[PDB]
C-alpha cells in the first residue's frame, strides 16, 4: 500500500520516541526515587534534643542500620535468582534456534 | 527468652554501648548523622534493587512466553 | 535486512546516482549485453585485493540478481551498492516501551498508540502494513523475535 522508503521512515520515528519515553521513564525514577527516600531516610531533627533522646535516637538508628541491610539483602538475594533463572530462559531459548569507498575509488578517484 | 535468645539481645545491646555511650552531645551528634548517611545510602541501593526486581520479572515473563511459543 | 535496502536505494541522491552510473558503465565495458557477468566483476574483484572462484562470483551476482539473467544490470547494481554500505539489548529495552500493558506482546491499538504519538499524519495504511510487515505468524500482534526482526537495520 505504501512505499518501503515510507515504512523505514515509520520505524526511524519509532524508535525515536521509544527512546524519548524510555529516557522520560528514568527522570521519572529519579524524581520517586528522591521522593521516597525522603519519607523513608527522613533527615534529622537535630537541634533541641538533650542528651537523653540525642543518645536514644543514635541508638534506634544503630539498630535500623542492621535492620534496613538485610531488608536489602533479602532484596539483593531475590534478583540473584532472578538472574540466575533469566540466564536459564534466555539459554533454553536460544537452544531452540566488497567495498562501497573501496571500489569507487578503483574505478573513478575524485 | 531462654539463653541464645539472651546472648542475642545482651550482645546487640553492648554493640551500641560500645560504638555510642563514650560520647558527648556534640561527639555523638556527629554519631547520628553518621548513622543517618549511612540509612540514606542502604535505602537507596534497596529502591535501586526493588525497581531491578519489577524488571527482570517482565523480563521473565517475556522469556517465558517465547520458550511457550517457540516449540 | 532486505526491504532496508530497497529503501535505501529509493533515498540516493541524483548526485548519487550519477555517480553509480558513471562507476557502472566502467563496470560493463567489454560486456556484449551490457551487464556484470563473472567475467566482469572478477576484473574489478582482482583491481582490488582478491581473486574469488568463478561461483563465489556467481554467488554475488544470484545474491542480487532478480531477474535471473546471470547478470548484475544498473537497478540491481544499486543494491549491491548499498549493501556494501541497533542490538539485541538496545531493542530490548525498546519493546517493552511499545508495550504498554506489559503483556509480553505489541497488539495493534499499542502501534497506533506509538504512531498517533510520532509527529507524523498516521493513515491507516500505514498502520495497517506496518502491522502486516512486523507480524508474521498472523496472530494480530508482535512478539519479541518479530520485533527484533522488523527492526534490522534502523539506526
Ligand atoms: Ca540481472
Ligand atoms: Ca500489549
Ligand atoms: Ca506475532
Amino acid at each position: 500500500k505504501i512505499s518501503a522508503s515510507r515504512k523505514l521512515q515509520l520505524k526511524t520515528l519509532l524508535l525515536q520516541i521509544a527512546k524519548q519515553e524510555l529516557e522520560r521513564e528514568a527522570e521519572e525514577r529519579r524524581g520517586e526515587k528522591g521522593r521516597a527516600l525522603s519519607t523513608r531516610a527522613q533527615p534529622l531533627e537535630l537541634a533541641g534534643l538533650g542528651f537523653a533522646e540525642l543518645q536514644d535516637l543514635a541508638r534506634q538508628l544503630h539498630a535500623r542500620v542492621d535492620k534496613v541491610d538485610e531488608e536489602r539483602y533479602d532484596i539483593e538475594a531475590k534478583v540473584t535468582k532472578n538472574i540466575t533463572e533469566i540466564a536459564d530462559l534466555t539459554q533454553k531459548i536460544f537452544d531452540l534456534r566488497i567495498s562501497a569507498d573501496a571500489m569507487m575509488q578503483a574505478l573513478l578517484g575524485a | 527468652q531462654t539463653e541464645r535468645e539472651k546472648k542475642k539481645k545482651i550482645l546487640a545491646e553492648r554493640r551500641k554501648v560500645l560504638a555510642i555511650d563514650h560520647l558527648n552531645e556534640d561527639q555523638l551528634r556527629e554519631k547520628a548523622k553518621e548513622l543517618w548517611q549511612s540509612i540514606y545510602n542502604l535505602e537507596a541501593e534497596k529502591f535501586d534493587l526493588q525497581e531491578k526486581f519489577k524488571q527482570q520479572k517482565y523480563e521473565i515473563n517475556v522469556l517465558r512466553n517465547r520458550i511457550n511459543d517457540n516449540q | 535486512m532486505d526491504d532496508i535496502y530497497k529503501a535505501a536505494v529509493e533515498q540516493l541522491t541524483e548526485e548519487q546516482k550519477n555517480e553509480f552510473k558513471a562507476a557502472f558503465d566502467i563496470f560493463v565495458l567489454g560486456a556484449e549485453d551490457g551487464s556484470i557477468s563473472t567475467k566482469e566483476l572478477g576484473k574489478v574483484m582482482r583491481m582490488l585485493g582478491q581473486n574469488p572462484t568463478p561461483e563465489e562470483l556467481q554467488e554475488m551476482i544470484d545474491e542480487v540478481d532478480e531477474d535471473g539473467s546471470g547478470t548484475v544490470d544498473f537497478d540491481e547494481f544499486l543494491v549491491m551498492m548499498v549493501r556494501s554500505m541497533k542490538s539485541e539489548e538496545e531493542l530490548s529495552d525498546l519493546f517493552r516501551m511499545f508495550d504498554k500493558n506489559a503483556d509480553g506482546y505489541i497488539d495493534l491499538e499499542e502501534l497506533k498508540i506509538m504512531l498517533q504519538a510520532t509527529g507524523e499524519t498516521i493513515t491507516e495504511d500505514d498502520i495497517e502494513e506496518l502491522m502486516k510487515d512486523g507480524d508474521k505468524n498472523n496472530d494480530g500482534r508482535i512478539d519479541y523475535d518479530e520485533f527484533l526482526e522488523f527492526m534490522k537495520g534502523v539506526e
